[PDB]
């Protein structure tokens, strides 16, 4: 049937106005000032004269997973996901079992982000670099990669 | 058991469950459904081994409903068949449940408000000259469901399995002016989940189905907090359908039918009832009252009944009258509705309210003689006995 | 025809006519049935609306919403349909050529006289209009200058005292209890039995149960042990589906809210108390022309008893030399309207009128000046 | 019930 | 709406178990009393017979009822005897012979009805039932030889072999 | 110049086609397809009255209870019933179909997607079947005297359905839906035959089970009282029908007895046929009218409309219209008795009425809505369906929200 | 009413 009343209540949301929400920590200390990251000039200098492997640390040496920017996250990934395209496909086991676990980890944590918006040729790389990272990181590698609450 | 031994029996005697039990209990001795079942043969059913006599009555008929025709007693509060509603009672006060000697004990029971008058006074006839109880007393379900919650001060939302009824009251003192009653509650409900199952091609015409439906319902049915979220997840996704087996192996699938059929407690016009939901005239009993007693209203809302156990009821209604508080009193205020204090008493055990508060009233008032009607008083008076309680009987 | 036009737009009906008369010409009930189906049967006059004894004859299919309630209005876009269900379709007359008059409580919130004047010539271009209190059109009717009217409709009951065309707005006094409220009350006992009304449409029916069978005991205490002991007063009643019912007890518990209100919680006084209450805020010299010349009015009055039993509990409470004397007359469910066409059909009146310039420059609060 | 409604 | 019940039932009635030893008009000997009127509970059956093999339901009022079913039963007993037989001589010799067979009663197996029929308690009551059982069992094959066979050819009709499949609901005395 | 639209009414048994305007419709075929037994091979099919002859197809019965069950053969039963038998553009006709009560949504949320994607069409509107054969009704009644108000029981093959219309609006919530119908009853004469007359060969107890259906049987007062008129005077009840065998081309011969009345009966004992249903439908209609509110009970007893091919029985409506006024005389004999005996309420004026048009009566009631301007309004539209998608056509009369 | 009684 129908009904011949006014049922407009029923269409306002009183939950959006509530108290009990979540509300996920930050670090005080970063929002002052952030993380420089790994600087350009640094990584840069390193791959003139073709050091990829030092190159390739000192990205992940500095990561601004502690800033609430997203522009120096932004500036991050380019600067590292510019890093790992470069790579000679028979060098990329040989650094990735350089790494200890934890920057195993955040390694992965870049890979999921630069099959986000690629390039033509991004990503044919970055499957590679996922099957290294993978045999030495195992599947914890990439939980800790959704648990993550703090992006890159 | 009073001063004098006899024991105190409370015995609700509801439209689809009878909740029977002793005084101070805090649960009921037995819950049985309220049919009676007569024996009948279907060619579809074989079965020699189990004996059925020509009177089955409770747990024992619903268990072998394949084999019977089930015929609820009691409709609406209101009693249909007494020849098969004392069928009931023998059961109750028998060796299969509650094996008392009657004309050595005192009975409380209960009867719904705004219910015909016969329908009170031949129970009590009943109670003095069948059964010959030695006390008897006609209780109130309101009053009964604030005595287990401990209180004085409460609207009552008392929803079963015929009648849906609102009645409040203030530090004790009546307001029958407001008491109001939807006619709505788990039969029509378990009826429009058969209308709504018949799309889907399931058949459950027999009187034995209609049971049946019943565990469907009490095992999957339950309330949307936001309609709207919920039929996006029905038409975007199908996680809401779910299996049942039925008795006789056939399964079925049951989807949207789950938040459809008890949304009609809140949108009754899917049933053909004019009017309104369960929220809205929650609602507006209160606003009918006095001014200064609707603030200790909103805080002491008390559900009781089985059909107010669907998952997300009482956060549903919260959410209605919210909505409802901020369209008409607060006129769109949305700051001011922090202020709003509203508590909506959902303990778990709001299941069998009506019979724990007539364990503790009858525990209060088992060893006076001022309170129950006696044998002696009906030999007497006869169905004038009730002026005690201020029922208006000649 | 240059003939005012008259509307007293009650709580629960709608008397209009013209001026001049002594009837009305159109009554009907004020409700707007609005269906509770779809209709799939199409090219079948299947209006979006039904406005009075056209809601009536389809009910089963409806919610019949009274948009008056205590006499104030709580939708106005079905209001607009009621007036215009009474010029074009009823009375088939345009609203521009002719004037207006129309009736109010007293003691309304003043926007809802700021509304209907502003109906009356934003919408319909009436030319002029007047608003008068109800219970002032029931005495020039009775032909009289001196007299409390007791006007009791469907929704409002209130007291009204003049002494010589001189009214006294401090001794008026309003009581929110009418014919609705007692139509639920009857709703409610009627349970007792095992008839159970709740829908719109089943509201009507009792209406017509009340205005039928309910009478005013003139000792209520005494008729209630006569039907608990015999069966005289059990009249019954046919329902349209070919039910029967009987009704004994019930058919005097009803009006006698009027006069014990407790019954339906309200704290206020009955009916012959309020009416004398007021009298005794009148001066103590014209207390005995108004205990002379006590008038009723509103279809609340028509029930039998209604007129003894307000004589006896007046004198009970008044003095016993004070001589109380009760004016009912056969058509006091009109009185109300009867007067309008005798006041806009006098010429002291044509000035009283506000015109469609006067609104255009004062705007609608003129309303509060020009009509008392 | 007795009018209107069943019970 | 409901089959066809039994309203021969009175209070003044005989019980046995919980059946109803209702009179019988017969030659033939055993604890029935023997009726005047014009009809009995085997005239009913036999009028019944062919519309309550349809239905699918049946609801036991009383105990004239489970008299009923059981020649409703029986009947569907003879007929699967009488379709082979070319002479109504010949069926009422085979319609004697069925009636000696001891066929199960109210308590055993064998008996469809167990759960709704109520055994003999003693031994004397058991040896009532299996006398009366014999009665209904020879007056009703009795009866039907003189309607199941056209007098045109002395041999059976098809309007009543065609409910040989027929079977009350799904029971068989069998 | 301006086209009218094209009217299908899809049943179980047989379907009906024609435009707009007309009075009986320009095609009735068996809702039939015939098929072989990739590539254009899914286009050598024929449907209706050319499916049956053919003896190197397979015929396929795709409409079960109403609904559909095998939409991959319904859009080629519906490619032919335009290109072929009506030679309408669909992009050109707006078009009218039906339903029964109890359709599912995601069945009309399949047909809206197949009539507006593939076929193109500007418009559809989805009605629902009986309801447009009570217009059809008021046709023939006295003009200005147009009954409104009125009860209607559409039977065909699939499927019965009882729908109270009062006032132009439809109480949907008390529609009922009793799943016998005329498949339900030719089986189980196709049943009874078995048993008795062999000799029908199993290829033609359908045709020989129909042809008895349609000629000889009727409804009877009291079953078993038929029994013994058969029994005792036989020669008077006892028909005979001689057939033609297909392949031989001789004739066979049968006895027509009690399958006469024991099809009909099952509208009045369903358990014969199907043991989930026991209710009549003398019983059906008291609880649909008696279910819709009070004001409204007598003008629906008083105009019963029976409609469907399965109505057309000798003696359905009289025996109908009997087992009514008993159930609602007691009625209110029972509350002049609880009352006091006082009043003696007024009876209640039942009346079943058998109009002349059924096999075409809600094809008629959709001709003539066509044919007016409003149809023109409450169809849904090409542009409504991209916008908001084959969801438009998701609502009933039948539920709410 | 806004304020007392529904109206
Ligand atoms: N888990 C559940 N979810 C929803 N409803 C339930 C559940 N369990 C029981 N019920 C309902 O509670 C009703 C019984 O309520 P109750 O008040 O105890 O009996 P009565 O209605 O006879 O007074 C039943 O009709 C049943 O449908
Ligand atoms: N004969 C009657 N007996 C009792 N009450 C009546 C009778 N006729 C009308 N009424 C009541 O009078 C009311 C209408 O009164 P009236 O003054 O004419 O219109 P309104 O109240 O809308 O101004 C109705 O609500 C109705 O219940
Ligand atoms: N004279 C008749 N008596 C009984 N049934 C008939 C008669 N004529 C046709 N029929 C039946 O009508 C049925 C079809 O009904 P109809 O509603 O027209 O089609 P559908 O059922 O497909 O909607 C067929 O099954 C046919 O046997
Ligand atoms: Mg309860
Ligand atoms: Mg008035
Ligand atoms: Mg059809």
């Amino acid at each position: 049937a129908r009904n011949t009343l006014s049922s407009r209540f029923r269409r306002v949301d009183i939950d959006e106005f509530d108290e009990n929400k979540f509300v996920d920590e930050q670090e005080e200390a970063a929002a002052a000032a952030a993380e420089p990251g790994p600087d350009p000039s640094e990584v840069d200098g390193l791959l003139r004269q073709g050091d990829m492997l030092r190159a390739f640390h000192a990205a992940l040496r500095n990561s601004p997973v502690n800033t609430k920017n997203q522009a120096v996250k932004e500036r991050a990934q380019g600067v590292v996901l510019k890093v790992l395209t470069n790579f000679k496909s028979s060098e990329i086991e040989q650094a990735v079992q350089s790494l200890d676990r934890n920057g195993v980890d955040l390694l992965m944590k870049y890979i999921y982000k630069g099959f986000e918006k690629p390039t033509e040729n991004s990503s044919a790389v970055l499957l590679q670099w996922h099957e290294k990272a993978l045999a030495v990181g195992g599947l914890g590698s990439i939980i800790r990669v959704l648990t993550a609450r703090k992006t890159v | 058991m009073d001063s004098q031994g006899r024991k105190v029996v409370v015995c609700d005697n509801g439209t689809g469950f009878v909740k029977c039990g002793y005084a101070g209990s805090n649960f009921p001795e037995h819950i049985f459904p309220a049919l009676v079942g007569r024996p009948i043969i279907r060619s579809t059913t074989k079965v020699g081994n189990i004996e059925i006599k020509d009177l089955m009555v409770g747990d024992e008929a619903s268990e072998l409903r394949s084999m019977l025709e089930v015929n609820y007693p009691m409709e609406n509060g209101i009693v249909r068949n007494w020849d098969d509603m004392k069928h009931l009672w023998d059961y109750t006060f028998g060796p299969e449940k509650l094996n008392i000697d009657t004309r050595n004990c005192k009975i409380l029971l209960t009867e719904p408000p705004m219910n015909p008058t016969k329908n009170r006074e031949k129970i009590v006839e009943v109670m003095f000259e069948t059964y010959q109880f030695s006390g008897v007393y006609v209780a109130i379900q309101a009053v009964l469901t604030l005595y287990a919650q401990g209180l004085l001060t409460g609207v009552v939302v008392d929803s079963g399995d015929g009648v849906t009824h609102i009645c409040p009251v203030y530090e004790g003192f009546s307001l029958p002016h407001l008491t109001r009653r939807l006619d709505i509650a788990g039969r029509d409900i378990t009826r429009y989940l058969i209308k709504l199952l018949l799309l889907r091609g399931y058949a459950f015409n027999h009187s034995a189905d209609f049971e049946t439906v019943r565990m469907i319902k009490e095992k999957l049915c339950y309330v949307g907090y936001n309609i709207e979220q919920e039929q996006k997840l029905a038409l975007e996704t199908t996680v809401l359908v779910e299996s049942y087996t039925l008795p006789d192996g056939r399964i079925i699938k049951v989807g949207g039918e789950r938040f459809e059929a008890p949304e009609a407690l809140f949108q009754p016009h899917l049933i053909n009832v004019e009017g309104v939901g369960v929220a809205e005239l929650l609602f507006n009993t209160i606003q009918a009252a006095d001014i200064d007693t609707r603030s200790e209203f909103y805080k002491h809302i008390v559900l009781s009944g089985g059909s107010t156990m669907y998952p997300g009821l009482p956060s549903r209604l919260e959410r209605e009258l919210k909505q409802l508080y901020l369209e008409r009193v607060l006129k769109g205020d949305v700051e001011k509705l922090s202020k709003f204090k509203i508590r909506i008493e959902d303990p778990p055990r709001r299941k069998h309210m009506v019979f724990l508060g007539g364990a503790v009233l009858a525990d209060i008032m088992k060893d006076k003689d001022n309170f129950w009607m006696t044998r002696q008083e009906y030999q007497e008076k006869g169905v004038r006995v009730l002026e005690k309680l201020g029922v208006t009987v000649r | 025809d240059i003939a005012a036009l008259v509307v007293d737009n009650g709580s629960g009906m709608c008397k209009a006519g013209f001026a001049g008369d002594d009837a009305p010409r159109a009554v009907f009930p004020s409700i707007v049935g609005r269906p509770r189906h779809q209709g799939v049967m199409v090219g079948m006059g299947q209006k979006d609306s039904y406005v009075g004894d056209e809601a009536q004859s389809k009910r089963g299919i409806l919610t019949l919403k009274y948009p008056i309630e205590h006499g104030i209005v709580t939708n106005w876009d079905d209001m607009e349909k009621i007036w215009h269900h009474t010029f074009y379709n009823e009375l088939r007359v345009a609203p521009e050529e002719h004037p207006v008059l129309l009736t109010e409580a007293p003691l309304n919130p003043k926007a809802n006289r700021e509304k209907m004047t502003q109906i009356m010539f934003e919408t319909f271009n009436t030319p002029a209009m007047y608003v008068a209190i109800q219970a002032v059109l029931s005495l020039y009717a009775s032909g009289r200058t001196t007299g409390i009217v007791m006007d009791s409709g469907d929704g409002v009951t209130h007291t009204v005292p003049i002494y010589e065309g001189y009214a006294l707005p401090h001794a008026i006094l309003r009581l929110d209890l009418a014919g609705r409220d007692l139509t639920d009350y009857l709703m409610k006992i009627l349970t007792e039995r095992g008839y159970s009304f709740t829908t719109t449409a089943e509201r009507e029916i009792v209406r017509d149960i009340k205005e039928k069978l309910c009478y005013v005991a003139l000792d209520f205490e005494q008729e209630m042990a006569t039907a608990a002991s015999s069966s005289s007063l059990e009249k019954s009643y046919e329902l349209p589906d070919g039910q029967v019912i009987t009704i004994g007890n019930e058919r005097f518990r009803c009006p006698e809210a009027l006069f014990q209100p407790s019954f339906l919680g309200m704290e206020s006084c009955g009916i012959h108390e309020t009416t004398f209450n007021s009298i005794m805020k009148c001066d103590v010299d014209i207390r005995k022309d108004l205990y002379a010349n006590t008038v009723l009015s509103g279809g609340t009055t028509m029930y039998p008893g209604i007129a003894d039993r307000m004589q006896k509990e007046i004198t009970a409470l008044a003095p016993s030399t004070m001589k109380i004397k009760i004016i009912a007359p056969p058509e006091r469910k009109y009185s109300v309207w009867i007067g309008g066409s005798i006041l806009a059909s006098l010429s002291t009146f044509q000035q009283m009128w506000i015109s469609k310039q006067e609104y255009d420059e004062s705007g609608p609060s003129i309303v509060h000046r020009k009509c008392f | 019930w007795x009018a209107x409604c069943p019970a | 709406m409901p089959a066809y019940h039994s309203s021969l039932m009175d209070p003044d009635t005989k019980l046995i178990g919980n059946m109803a030893l209702l009179p019988i008009r017969s030659q033939f000997k055993g604890p029935a009393p023997r009726e005047t009127k014009d009809t009995d509970i085997v005239d009913e059956a036999i009028y019944y017979f062919k519309a309550n093999v349809f239905f699918k339901n049946y609801e036991i009022k009383n105990e004239a009822d489970r008299t009923l079913i059981y020649i409703t039963l029986y009947i569907s007993e003879c007929l699967k005897k009488l379709q082979k037989c070319n002479s109504k001589s010949q069926g009422e010799k085979e319609m004697y012979t069925l009636g000696i067979t001891n066929f199960p009663i109210p308590g055993e197996p064998g008996f469809p009805l167990n759960a709704i029929y109520a055994k003999p308690a003693n031994k004397q009551e058991d040896e009532v039932m299996r006398a009366y059982l014999q009665q209904l069992r020879q007056e009703t094959g009795l009866r039907l030889c003189e309607k199941v066979f056209d007098p045109q050819n002395d041999k059976p009709s098809k309007w009543w072999t065609c409910f040989v499949k027929r079977q009350f609901m799904n029971k068989s005395l069998s | 110049g301006r086209l009218p639209a094209c009217v299908v009414d899809c049943g179980t048994g047989y379907t009906k086609l024609g435009y707009a305007g007309n009075t009986e419709p320009q095609f009735i075929i068996p809702s039939c397809i015939a098929i072989k037994e990739k590539g254009v091979d899914d286009l050598d099919f024929f449907i209706g009255d050319e499916a049956i002859e053919k003896p190197t197809y397979a015929t396929k019965w795709p409409i079960r209870h109403g609904i559909v069950e095998d939409w991959d053969l319904m859009e080629r039963f519906m490619e032919q019933v335009i290109f072929k038998y009506l030679r309408a553009e669909p992009e050109d006709h707006y078009f009218l179909l039906t339903e029964p009560p109890l359709n599912t949504p995601e069945n009309r949320e399949y047909t809206a997607e197949i009539m507006f994607e593939s076929f193109n069409v500007p418009g559809l509107y989805i009605a629902v079947q009986a309801v447009l054969a009570l217009a059809a009704s008021w046709t023939s009644r006295q003009v200005g005297e147009r009954t409104l108000t009125g009860t209607v029981i559409d039977s065909g093959d699939g499927v019965t359905h009882v729908i109270p219309v009062a006032e132009g609006y439809v109480i949907g919530s008390c529609i009922k839906h009793i799943p016998i119908a005329g498949r339900d009853i030719t089986y189980f004469i196709q049943q009874l035959l078995r048993d008795r007359e062999v000799g029908i060969p199993p290829e033609q107890s359908l045709e020989t089970a129909k042809a008895v259906k349609e000629r000889y049987s009727y409804v009877c007062p009291d079953l078993v009282k038929e029994f013994n008129k058969y029994d005792t005077d036989g020669s008077k009840w006892i028909k005979q029908y001689t057939g033609i065998n297909a392949i031989s081309k001789k004739e066979f011969s049968i006895d027509v007895g009690y399958e006469r009345f024991l099809g009909p009966e099952i509208f009045f004992h369903p358990e014969f046929a199907n043991p989930d249903f026991t209710q009549p439908i003398s019983e059906v209609v008291d609880e649909v009218i008696q279910n819709c509110p009070i004001d409204v009970r007598r003008p629906l007893y008083k105009n019963i409309v029976l409609s469907g091919g399965s109505t057309m029985f000798r003696d359905f409506g009289r025996r109908l219209q009997r087992d009514l006024k008993r159930t609602v005389d007691a009625r209110l004999k029972l509350s002049e008795e609880l009352s006091g005996g006082r009043l003696k309420p007024k009876p209640i004026d039942v009346q079943v009425i058998t109009h002349h048009m059924q096999r075409y009566a809600v094809w008629f009631g959709g001709s003539m809505l066509a044919s007016t301007p409003e149809f023109y309004q409450v169809c849904h539209t090409k542009k409504d369906y991209e916008e908001i998608g084959p969801s438009i056509c998701r609502h009933n009369p039948v539920f709410g929200v």
